[PDB]
RNA sequence: UUGACCUCAAAUCAGGUAGGACUACGCGCUGAAAAUAAGCGCAGGAAAAGAAAAUAACCAUGAUUCCCUCAGUAACGUGAAGCGGGAAAAGCUCAAAUUUGAAAUCUGGCAACAUUUCUUUUGUUGUCCGAGUUGUAAUUUCAAGAAGCUGCUUUGAGUGUAGACGAUCGGUCUAAGUUCCUUGGAACAGGACGUCAGAGAGGGUGAGAACCCCGUCUUUGGUCGAUUGGAUAUGCCAUAUAAAGCGCUUUCGAAGAGUCGAGUUGUGCAGCUCUAAAUGGGUGGUCAUCUAAAGCUAAAUAUUGGCGAGAGACCGAUAGCGAACAAGUAGAGUGAUCGAAAGAUGAAAAGAACUUUGAAAAGAGAGUUAAAUAGUACGUGAAAUUGCUGAAAGGGAAGCAUUGGAAAUCAG
RNA sequence: UUUCAAUGGCCCGUCCACGGACCAAGGAGUCUAGCAUCUAUGCGAGUGUUUGGGUGAUGAAAACCCAUCCGCGAA
RNA sequence: AACCAUCUAGUAGCUGGUUC
RNA sequence: GCAGAUCUUGGUGGAAGUAGCUUCAAAUGAGAACUUUGAAGACUGAAGUGGGGAAAGGUUCCAUGUGAACAGCAGUUGGACAUGGGUUAGUCGAUCCUAAGAGAUAGGGAAGCUCCGUAUGAAAGGCACGAUUUUUCGUGCCUAUCGAGGG
RNA sequence: AAAACUUUCAGCAACGGAUCUCUUGGCUCUCGCAUCGAUGAAGAACGCAGCGAAAUGCGAUACGUAAUGUGAAUUGCAGAAUCAUCGAAUCUUUGAACGCACGCGCCUUUGGGUUCUACCAAAGGCAUGCCUGUUUGAGUGUCAUU
């Protein structure tokens, strides 16, 4: 084998001679994702998950990011 | 079409309907309230202003006016 | 227009002449239903089309002020024949007459009872009846797109000044209501067919 | 023949424009949409038998006009710095441009500050 | 006419916002009209029907018939109503639902709750 | 279903061994489950998981209640409790900060704000 | 022997901040076979630009951006700009001059006191330590200005209360047939008789529903809120021993350097070599115009991304997004990447009880239904293609054409 | 309509050769800028509103109205 | 050197087709 | 608007049913050439077609039921699916160590993603003593990290 | 000139899924608005319902909790809601990813045991670059002290 199980994006691209991810480019702290590569943006996005914390704040932004209690 | 639209397409978390539109958003007067009493909510800026007596601009007007008699 | 990253997205070139198979661009990959099949033309399946729709077609068309307002002219002049009102369809056979004017009390009503009840005294009931029995569902697929229905046209009135006129007789099924300063061609002329029908308040009629 | 501008928004542009208007009045009523513009004379042969309006009446218009500079731009007099009266003829012709803008103007009061001793 | 820009009368969209309606909201679609008796003494037309309310089938192949709601089965807009049904072929009987703007309503679940809103929605009681 | 107005008004270690107990009959409820159990007691599972989620919700809210007025006015207080709206809002320059202005600009304004004037016509 | 400092450290020191994502539009930088793509860095709801080291040659104009025009002109197939018309308009801040009769300034600790979208937010007051004279405030910005003299006109970085007025979040209120007759499983259909309409948009309901239901109109609004914008009235405090505008001058007027610029090199800017001045310097045609080498700034403007809406002479399941469906899914490749097919029973499962044959699969009876020519291989169900039935012809072609007979069938 | 007899009839497209097993659906002179001619319409030494401003309550991206400029023509 | 997605619907003087 | 494009996608033929791919008894079972038991005969002949491991795979292991897809035949069969069960450590291995090298840091390049560097012009780790020393610490000594054969 | 076989015609059946009608989807235009993250984001992995594998929701408080609103359900079987709203919380292993590595430590406090100088558990902590301040310092850096 050459490839085994990512950490950070869970694909089986990480080369292990390299130490690097072909997928997503771990350890890098960025993410490898080229604009050639529209496709592969799509593919892993923002969207594609559960974006638990952007629908907290989309849901909060409707009244002004309130804090407090009811009356 | 986008992943982040097809979220909350195959999502079952109702939308965030903001009901905006209003047709002639005509902005109401605050600020003066003599002005803000003869205000006249369906008729526009330039006939509110010349029905007044109150110029709205003292610099020529860059288009046509509005004649609507003889 | 389609979309202009439409047929693009999807993989594939030519295989090279002179393999049995005809020489379109054939997608890559294995194991998928897709793969080994053509795109990129407007001939094969999921392939672009030809001289994909653009938004910068010419939508608006120019036209001579001059011309635009011969053209009203023209069609007002039609609305006072009583010959072209019939074969534009309007059953005013018992119209009083030609040009049908009314009292100036007539701008100022309050109610579609009372906006009813006028057009029957002065006969014109005829052409509201016809435009509300017409009402048909639409053939085809316009009724898909939001233009469930069609039906007729009905008595055009033209008033001076709005003080409640428009909120009494615009519910009617066929009547529209027109201010006289701005005459519009698609209610003096629809489909171009001259002559419609017309009923003008007394001071509407003043201000021709 | 590459990227194109297409103006399908120019009807709502219009409608924008004319709704800032609205909204923009209807914060300060009393007072003009817009300030008042000087008479200037293009710069060039075209163009100098016509009248246009400038940017702002420069600091000799105003001081024979009767506002100082400061006093000038709360009343919506705008000042141009810039420009200069290089003939008695302009100085004129504008002089009496602001001459029939502070007779139409009322200047409303303000509120004072009235300290409890001198 | 609809004059607003607030509301759509798109077909695509009416059709998508009643078939995602959420309980909360699937129970004003099952609204029923007030028979004449109710509807005089109480100056209401209408009301979103509610478990124990005795009606009356307007329209359909029941046509006639009474009986008390069981369940207002609110998923596919229907209405079990008691002592009506149908024959299975094994011999079971599965109720068929009516739907809540065929039926008429003769005698209501009158409670605290409901009370306010005959008269907030301008009635009387 | 234990009724949360009654269990607010509690105190700290009566939740407390509520709590303690509430954790017995759902850990012996699971148990008859896999040994084979009855319709009523498979669905009581749940309403005793949402009571235990109950007290807990009081518990905490008794006990960061305690944190806000211990640490009330005070400069500096835990992150857990201070405004979480936005990374940017809470760097942003405060009103305060933005309302402030030079002396040469409060004078300026002082002597010579903008006016309310009328062109007459 | 003791101390000032200067520089440099260390700490799980007290309090903070940076990173990664999205990237439609923004600003850079790098860069191919167009200053393009790809690459790299960086932001915001806009960014950038921006109050002239600007045009012009006039009777002069007057920050920036954007649109039209200039104009396919000028200059050299590339491809301007000023003027002109519009949209929008708003101006300003430092360094360089002694506060010298007073560092007048500010961070932080603690202590209190209030305030709050808010117990989450934001400050004031006192007090101690420090920062800072190698320069923190006041003053000044070239349009000027300071310092005197003068005599007129002005002044709150306040805090409560109250009402009106706009802005947002949520809740809440809404007219009139389900009357008869025929069709049908179903009346939403046909006819009769009526109503409502500021509502005859759309959708739902067992078939074309203004009057069954949700809505639509009223609503450019009533109602209960919950926060708020800016003015108005009134109360309470107020440092005014002050601060500011404009006449006048027997006084003065600081203005940004390894930067401008000259030589050369890389494609206006940049590298190297050299290196300025003070009516000086820059840019234009002796005159004109601007005053760089420091800074900020709304709006008009862009917006294939985000959060929502409203549409359409669009497509209608080989179309339209790759995806109307469990779609970036099954799947393929070590990997980067690649990547599909598949919508419709019926008004309602009423999804075929039961008997019988069969081990089972199933069949045959039944039964459900308006319909099983609707049985989940489920709307309609074409052609190719096949099986049977009936008719016909066939000796190493058929197909077709014209003319008629035979049989079949239709009309007038 | 089917069959029979009499006479006749080389397999279509393409440039011998190349294509064609059969069927259903899809599938190719389109949109746009400039120019030229011609015909029609409006006006006529004039002509062109739709960069903008005004206005439009009822489909308000429509219609309707217009100031200064500017394009072409008038040497 | 091979591979991958882009540039890219690269390049046609030419081949084949082009619908009543 | 299609008869063609070695057209595209889907369906469908002819070619063609063509090319082609151990024995006996008993029991189970509706059904026995492929199942089971006994019986003989063979084959592998310890370099096994034997018994174990490592990687690898991931439940294929075991029990029960089934025979829809797999099975170039069939099965009463399977690695098929259906339904459950099964891996127990103070002493066995890993975790503990280093080797070649990789390699963060100190630094230095680079318009930049990044590059070099690991002994490098690095303030780079703790030990003891003492009536307590001005009730403010004096005196004395010594000089990273991952990586599988070692335990 | 019989039957078959071959072919044509018609009927029925098969195969197939065209045509038609539909359509909570696409695409295109316009409009309004500005809101990610060290207070742990985007993404990844594991996990949760009485019976769930997908998808959705959610985080050991797990198809939710508190609050407010509505006012009687849910549905496939056996102060409600597989409801709305959303100002309170919970938010496992990771990921910029932060004690060190891809299991091993250190630090402060607290607790347990029919075992208490041992063992164990728990809670809270320990990344780097930079800024202000603080405290502890270094220097044959500068200089002072009758
Ligand atoms: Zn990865």
């Amino acid at each position: 084998k050459s490839h085994t199980i990512c950490r950070r994006c869970g694909k089986r691209s990480f080369h292990i001679q390299k130490s690097t991810c072909a997928c997503c480019g771990y350890p890098a702290a960025k993410t490898r994702s080229y604009n050639w590569g529209a496709k592969a943006k799509r593919r892993r996005t923002t969207g594609t998950g559960r974006m638990s914390y952007l629908k907290k704040v989309h849901r909060s932004f409707k009244n002004g990011f309130r804090s407090g209690k009811p009356a | 079409a986008n992943p982040r639209q097809r979220n909350k397409q195959r999502s079952g978390k109702p939308r965030l309907t903001r009901r905006n539109a209003n047709k002639k958003a005509k902005a109401k007067i605050y600020g003066n309230f003599v002005i803000q009493q003869n205000w006249d909510k369906h008729a526009t800026l330039r006939q509110n202003y010349a029905r007044l007596g109150l110029l709205a601009t003292p610099n020529y007007v860059t288009g046509g006016v509005e004649k609507l008699y003889p | 227009a389609v979309s202009e990253k439409a047929g693009h997205q999807t993989s594939a070139e030519s295989w090279g002449t002179g393999r049995a198979l005809a020489r379109i661009p054939r997608v890559g990959g294995g194991g998928t239903h897709r793969s080994g099949q053509a795109a990129f033309g407007n001939m094969c399946r999921s392939g672009r089309m030809f001289a994909p729709t653009k938004t910068w077609r010419k939508w608006h068309v120019k036209v001579n002020q001059n011309e635009k307002r011969y053209a009203i002219a023209s069609a007002v002049a039609a609305s006072g024949v009583p010959s072209l009102l019939l074969a534009r369809g309007h059953r005013i056979e018992e119209i009083p007459e030609v040009p049908l004017v009314v009292d100036d009390a007539v701008q100022s009503f309050q109610k579609t009872k009372e906006a009813v009840a006028l057009l029957k005294e002065i006969k014109a009931y005829r052409d509201v009846i016809k435009v509300a029995n017409s009402r048909k569902l639409r053939a085809g697929k316009g009724k898909l797109r939001n233009r469930r229905h069609v039906q007729r046209r009905g008595p055009l009135v033209v008033f001076n000044e709005d003080t409640g006129i428009v909120k009494a007789f615009r519910n009617i099924p066929g009547v529209e209501i027109v201010n006289v300063r701005r005459l519009n061609l698609l209610q003096l002329a629809p489909g171009g067919h001259l002559g419609r029908f017309v009923i003008w308040t007394k001071s509407a009629f003043g201000l021709l | 023949q590459r990227y194109v501008k297409t103006w399908f928004n120019q009807p709502g542009r219009k409608l924008r424009r004319r709704q800032a208007r609205q909204t923009k009045a209807a914060k300060i009523a009393p007072r003009p949409v817009e300030a008042i513009r000087p008479a200037v004379k293009p710069p060039t042969i075209r163009y100098n038998m016509k009248v246009r309006a400038g940017r702002g009446f420069t600091l000799e218009e105003l001081k024979a006009a009767g506002v100082s500079r400061r006093v000038a731009s709360t009343i919506g007099i705008p000042v141009d710095h810039r420009r200069r009266n290089r003939s008695e003829e302009s100085l004129q012709r504008n002089v009496e441009r602001i001459k029939v803008y502070l007779a139409h103007l009322i200047v409303f009061p303000r509120k004072a500050g009235q300290p409890k001793k001198g | 006419m609809k004059f607003s820009r607030d509301v759509t009368s798109s077909r695509r969209k009416q059709r998508k916002a009643h078939f995602g309606a959420p309980s909360s909201v699937r129970r004003v679609l099952m609204s029923a009209p007030l028979s004449k008796e109710l509807r005089e003494q109480y100056k209401i037309r209408s009301l979103p029907v509610r478990r124990d309310d005795q009606i009356t089938v307007i329209r359909g192949s029941n046509k006639g018939r009474e009986g008390k709601i069981t369940s207002v089965y609110r998923k596919k807009f229907l209405l079990l109503i008691e002592r009506v049904t149908r024959e299975k072929a094994n011999g079971a009987s599965a109720p068929v639902g009516i739907d809540a703007s065929k039926v008429v309503i003769t005698k209501l679940h009158l409670d605290k709750d409901r009370k306010d809103l005959i008269v907030r929605k301008g009635g009387k009681v | 279903a234990l009724k949360t107005f009654e269990l607010r008004k509690q105190s700290q270690e009566n939740l407390a061994e509520q709590l303690q107990e509430l954790r017995q009959e759902l850990a012996s409820l699971r148990v008859q489950k896999i040994a084979g159990g009855s319709g009523s007691k498979l669905s009581k599972i749940k309403t005793t998981r949402k009571d235990i989620a109950r007290i807990l919700t009081v518990i905490n809210e008794s006990n960061r209640l305690a944190a806000r007025e211990a640490y009330k006015n005070k400069k500096y207080i835990p992150l857990d409790l201070r405004q979480k709206k936005t990374r940017a809002i809470r760097r942003a320059l405060t009103p305060y900060e933005q309302s402030r202005k030079t002396l040469k600009q409060i004078k300026k304004e002082r002597y010579f704000p903008l006016r309310k004037y009328a062109l007459k016509a």
